[PDB]
């Protein structure tokens, strides 16, 4: 609660390069940053795919 | 309106905390899409309940 997550997105504003957070602590499954093996029943890529769908830039902020 | 949010068990393939966070971000919930549907939907509008007998057990992200 310091300001870290502003001035990151602050940071991003005056870069002109995309913001894009979340949080990996806490976390022990690698699959969601390297998403499935596109073959078990319903699989996607990591969240980093999804961000860089979404954000439509080569160089956002991670 | 949601409950029993201390029982959350987010364990094997699980972890809907995160979903929960990503629901419960001022921000990010405004732009929600779903793995069924992937278009952003707003959630700024709408208000949020949750209910549980402790205060500890929560997610402390949560
Ligand atoms: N130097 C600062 N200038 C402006 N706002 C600040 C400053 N330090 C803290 N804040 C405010 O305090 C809040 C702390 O939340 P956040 O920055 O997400 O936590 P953390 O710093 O741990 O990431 C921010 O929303 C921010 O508005």
């Amino acid at each position: 609660g310091v300001g870290k997550t502003s001035i990151a997105r602050s940071i991003a504003r005056a870069l002109n390069r995309e913001y894009f957070r979340f949080s990996v602590g806490g976390m022990t499954d690698v699959a969601e940053i390297k998403g499935h093996r596109r073959t078990y029943v319903g699989a996607m890529p990591g969240k980093i795919i999804q961000c860089l769908k979404k954000t439509k830039t080569e160089n956002p902020l991670i | 309106l949601i409950d029993e949010v201390d029982k959350i068990g987010r364990g094997y393939q699980g972890d809907p905390s995160s979903a929960l966070l990503e629901l419960l971000d001022p921000e990010q919930n405004a732009n929600f899409l779903d793995h069924y549907l992937d278009v952003p939907v707003d959630l700024s509008k709408v208000l949020f309940i949750c209910t549980a007998n402790v205060t500890d057990t929560i997610p402390e992200p949560l």
